[PDB]
């Protein structure tokens, strides 16, 4: 899923 | 999403310090000249990015560079985007000038031009086509030559990625197959390779699997098969595209039809289609035959192709147990190509299956017989030696161009003269990145078939059974050629034992040689090694010993013992070599087992995550093989349950899930067409 | 064809004494000075047996693994 | 003898795939890549016909111009 | 008797003045070295006698010499006797020293040794064997090498005497066949040649009649046949001697048997014996055949011999009209020797006689393809130019060594640098010696086939028909090879005319070349020339013109016209060339005439006496041919009537009768055994 | 005849 992908990247930033 | 991932990959590239400024570009140019004046350029050199810096105190220019694949050179746009990211994300000290020159080099082996895109500090770029044989020559770039640079980069990226022995340490492999629309990006690549099929003989070939490049045996055909293997939903599309090409370009029909057969090969659904196309391709062709006293250099080109298509037929018939029909095809194939290893190989297989061992051994007897890179890398050897070949000034300059890195952290990640830094940590797991991958290092090149040359010298010396090493060194290595012959011999001893094999050898002598005798003795020693039971009254054995023993057990078809030994070699430390062998077994099982599952999906998924993490540490973000394995796991588990099992892994986190979910999303996109 | 070339030997000779010169030493050790040969050699009729054999085997494969 | 050597061509090949290499370019222009020949050639039986013919003619001369 | 004659011959030798002292011996030695290092010595050089004189006023040494054959070198006795006569009969002036060195040189071509017998003024002699290749070498003489010098001198004397083109001007030819007992002397010579038969391939051969030396074609076999031809009463003796040799030396049986066949050839009495021996020689030999894959250099030696014996058989069968049997033999002969001219020649003859002209012409098409001497002689050219190349000092020295000669008589007999003096006048007739022989001079060497190069240039220019000359020059000369082919062509035009011959040539083309075309055109021109009627309304034509026309008429088989033209060429002046042709016609008539006598014995005897006289003038006292002709005349006339007719000749006298009665006595001695 | 030969030579001397 591309949603899961975006969620990981949004969380990588912390 | 994919753009986020790509930019992160672009920001996480390593750095090699040039000894003397510009040696990197001069060595490349000289390498290309040698390739051209040797007759076989092949794929040419891997792409490089060169960075030109000015130290200001000292008025020294100095350079950094690294190797990269997977940037699509459709035109200049994507390399320029890459260079723009590199420069906009730079972190340099006051002593380093802001005036930096960035250069991207992509070799075009269709025209033997090295295409170089220069990017300056004023954000201007220029493209230059260099002919290295005509030396002073620089050309103007047409759309036709942009397209063959494109095809060059894609072919080279696929071939390099699927062959670790061709990889230099620190190689950055980009996921060329991702884009805004996955299906469209994949179609564009497939159509590109298909349109260049008439020129596939100019794409080079692997000389270790075939004597001459053929329509079947060349890098373009290999790269197309490797890419289709991870896009199974696009097979029908590709066959349709190839049929369209025949309509418009019938003069090259043999190439398009050979690609069709190659694509459909080893796909159970499409066996009827493959056989049908094989039929309508082979029994004209049989007719360019006879009318011909002129003997022309295209006749050998087509006899080769006809022979290779018959081999595909022969292999099909053997796998379905149709031994009589296979022998009729194989006999015909051997006549058209007495120079073909594969024709004699399949003939021997026909005789073995028919239990005509003498005739098989005659066929084996009547059978025909590294890019100077890598000075810059020094192996850690499991933390036993220091791996640092930089001068103080070279380190000062390196640090000056990597200002955001604290300097002792930077020095710990230098392996010889290359800074193995991975900033964005895509694919990171603590277990792998902060431990085992720091030891060992990148596992690539000719030594990567096992870990003998990667561990401590003491661990090698602590192995008491010398034969374990002697039968696993890198020169002795079976080679693809004699590995195949070894397999035939093993197939024979499986039926009548080694002593039976010797009796056939004298039967053959009655109607003698040396290199085959070498294989016989090697085979014998491997068989003795294969029946070593390696414990209790409780000794201890290193992981390396279990690995080496596992490799030998694979070689002698002791599958249960092999998987068991390879798994125990991973219990100690993670073992990339053992891991890859296990993944390979799961992907393509041995045929002679009774439909046995040697490795359950939970075991495989555990190994696959570690392997993906390891590959990411040293910049393999392409990972065609692991995509293949993920696809197989998706097939038998479904994507939901698969992702559950991945989330269960104890080492899992955001950094590794970025990589995995990107892979899963790409795969999910493909299941729509 | 169907000749008969008597030797002196590399030089061969017909009954009507036409002299063809063949094989300086490529000629066998099973031929002598003043020995008679029987040249011809190159049968290009048996090229269609194996064309038939080839087409037949291809037909059997198509029948068994291709059609209904 | 009586063989049949299929060609790839100079290299010839038997049915059992034994490979004899003959005539780099001494082989005819009436032979092709993947053509079949029919070697043998060197009949050393017809050496006594002409020995008989020779002895017979010598006998006729002796009879007519030598004896009574 | 014979000793009186021999001493008179020894006292009548000419003198050549050496330009610079010793050039004669140094040129001889150098000639021999060239012969040896060229591979074929052949018979080597003719014998010489060298005379070393001292002028005393001037302290100059100077030399005189002359060429000689026919001295038997059994050992040193006979050459020494010759030298003793030379010195004891010298007539020298006061200025010439009495200390003279005399040297006799005889070359031995069996060992390549030049044997030199030196005779000093103290009447001592010494013999020296010189090897010219090993330069400084001088040897000791064994009886074995004395015997091969003997055989060398005899072979060379016979071959030289029967071939005028090999004769230098002024050559002294001694009658080697005379002795105290004629029969014994002849037997000794025959036995000598017979015992050397195994070595006949080392005696050289005539390359104009055969490509390689064979057991049949070599100088030893030729010399034996030529000598037996004037000793017909010794044939049975010789056959018996040869049979004895086979008993004692059976390993060389093929040589002895080949000699037997050669001797008996062309003798009607012994045709049954020849055929019988041919039979028992040919049908083993047929059997060294077959057993032989080794191919050895003796196999070509024997295939050649077998082929030559078949040719003898073929020629026998053709002459008896047995064309079918001849063709069977001739076909076999051509297979065993495709290199043999004679095998193809006889094959063509077989086809011609069978009126298969096309096949004959194919056989002709399929058919295989001077001792720097004589500076010292200048031709008189019929008294039109002066022939004197001596310096005043050279003449003074010559006169000083010939004191009994009055000096203007001496100068008139000098022809260039050789004094053609003949003191004892054996064979003298006024008509010949004091007139015609003074003009013309010796008729020998390659120019002796006609008189074009011997008469005045004006007489040549006065011939208006250029073709008469063009078809009679010395380079154009038919040669023995193409003379034979010419004969075949003539044999064909005799049956179907020249236009018929042309039609066969295109028939042959239908199943083209140049040298045979040359013969065709030559043949045509000769045929046109042959039908010239050369008189009345009374012109005048020189003797040379009649001669040349006669030679062409012989060539085209116009026998009646030829004899008529040749005879009229003698009416003017005596014509040695015309004479020899007429004598030859009488000795061996053309076969195609109806047993016609072209020349009666009275005409022949008249010519023969003049010819004998002419030959004697310039030192031919051997005259094998004229002996042959005398023997034939004796046969059909008886010796009494023959001698009557000789005494009737108007030019006859004591000097010519000494020669003739010596010849007749020798012949009479032979008719006893 | 050898007698004829001797007679010629005896006469040659005059």
């Amino acid at each position: 899923y591309y949603l899961n992908l975006n969620q990981d990247e949004e969380s990588l930033l912390r | 999403g994919y753009q986020f991932l790509n930019r992160d990959i672009f920001k996480s590239c390593p750095r090699i310090m040039e000894r003397q400024f510009g040696e990197c570009l001069h060595n490349r140019t000289h390498l290309i000249k040698d390739l051209i004046s040797s007759g076989n350029v092949g794929l040419g050199p891997i792409e490089i990015v060169h960075m030109s810096y000015l130290n200001k105190h000292e008025k020294e220019e100095f350079g950094e560079y690294f190797y990269v694949t997977g940037i699509e050179v459709s035109g200049p746009a994507m390399p320029v985007e890459f260079l723009e990211v590199l420069k906009s994300s730079k972190r340099i000290s006051k002593n380093i000038s802001n005036n930096i020159i960035l250069t991207y080099c992509c070799f075009n082996f269709f025209s033997n031009l090295d295409i170089r895109i220069r990017y300056d500090a004023d954000d201007t770029f220029q493209t230059t086509a260099i002919d290295c044989n005509k030396e002073t020559t620089d050309l103007t770039m047409t759309e036709k030559m942009w397209e063959e640079t494109f095809a060059s980069s894609v072919i080279r990226a696929i071939i390099t990625n699927t062959n670790p022995e061709l990889k230099p340490p620190g190689l950055v492999e980009c996921p060329f197959y991702v884009g805004k629309d996955t299906i469209s990006s994949c179609k564009k690549i497939i159509e590109l390779l298909c349109r260049f099929l008439p020129r596939s003989l100019n794409c080079g070939w692997d000389s270790t699997k075939s004597m001459q490049a053929t329509i079947v045996n060349n890098y373009l055909m290999y790269s197309l098969k490797s890419f289709i293997a991870i896009t199974p939903s696009l097979v029908d599309f590709t066959i349709d595209y190839l049929k369209g090409l025949t309509k418009k370009d019938p003069i090259h029909d043999i190439y398009y039809k050979t690609a069709m057969i190659t694509i459909l090969d080893h796909i159970e659904t499409k066996e009827l289609d493959m056989i049908t196309i094989l039929n309508e391709t082979l029994d004209p062709l049989l007719s360019l035959l006879n009318d011909l006293p002129p003997r022309d250099a295209d006749s050998a080109r087509l006899m080769n192709c006809m022979s290779d298509l018959l081999n595909i037929q022969t292999n099909f018939l053997l796998n379905r147990g149709d031994y009589e029909l296979a022998l009729g095809v194989s006999n015909t194939s051997t006549e058209l190509a007495l120079d073909s290893f594969e024709s004699w190989y399949n003939l021997a297989r026909c005789h073995i299956k028919k239990e005509e061992y003498e005739k098989a051994l005659f066929a084996i007897n009547s059978m025909p017989r590294r890019f100077l890179t890598s000075n810059y890398y020094k192996k850690p050897l499991n933390g036993t030696r220091e791996h640092y070949d930089l001068t103080a000034m070279e380190f000062t300059n390196l640090s000056g161009t990597l200002r955001n890195w604290k300097e002792d952290e930077l020095k710990r990640q230098i392996f010889g003269r290359i800074a193995m830094i991975n900033e964005k940590k895509i694919g990171y797991t603590k277990e792998i990145w902060d431990d085992i991958a720091i030891k060992l290092g990148p596992i690539c090149g000719p030594q990567s078939v096992n870990l003998i040359n990667y561990v401590s010298p003491q661990e090698v010396k602590n192995i008491k059974n010398i034969n374990l090493i002697a039968r696993n060194t890198i020169g002795k290595q079976l080679g693809w050629f004699s590995g195949k012959i070894y397999g035939l011999l093993m197939e024979i001893v499986n039926k009548i034992g080694w002593n039976g094999l010797l009796n056939i050898r004298t039967e053959a002598f009655m109607m003698c040689e040396g290199w085959l005798d070498d294989l016989f003795l090697d085979l014998y020693q491997d068989l003795k090694l294969s029946k070593i039971s390696l414990s209790n009254k409780d000794e201890k054995h290193s992981g390396l010993e279990w690995e080496l023993l596992g490799l030998i057990m694979l070689r002698t078809w002791h599958w249960e013992d092999a998987v068991a030994c390879l798994r125990t070699s991973i219990v100690a430390r993670f073992d990339p070599v053992s891991c890859q062998q296990l993944l390979k077994i799961y992907l393509q099982p041995p045929k002679n087992i009774q439909e046995v599952t040697l490795l359950d999906t939970d075991t495989i998924i555990s190994l696959l995550i570690k392997k993906i993490s390891y590959d990411c540490r040293y910049y393999n973000y392409c990972q065609i093989f692991n995509l293949q394995l993920l696809e197989k796991l998706c097939n038998e588990l479904g994507t939901h349950i698969l992702r559950n099992k991945i989330l269960l892994q104890p080492s899992i986190g955001d950094e590794i899930m970025v990589m995995i979910d990107a892979m899963l999303a790409w795969i999910a996109d493909l299941d729509h067409t | 064809v169907d000749v008969l070339l008597t030797v002196g030997k590399a030089l061969l000779t017909t009954q009507d004494h036409h002299v063809i010169e063949f094989p300086t030493v490529l000629l066998p050790e099973n031929v002598k000075a003043g020995s008679i040969i029987k040249m011809q050699s190159q049968n290009l009729e048996e090229e269609k047996k194996q064309r038939n054999h080839f087409k037949s085997i291809q037909a059997k494969i198509l029948e068994k693994y291709g059609t209904h």
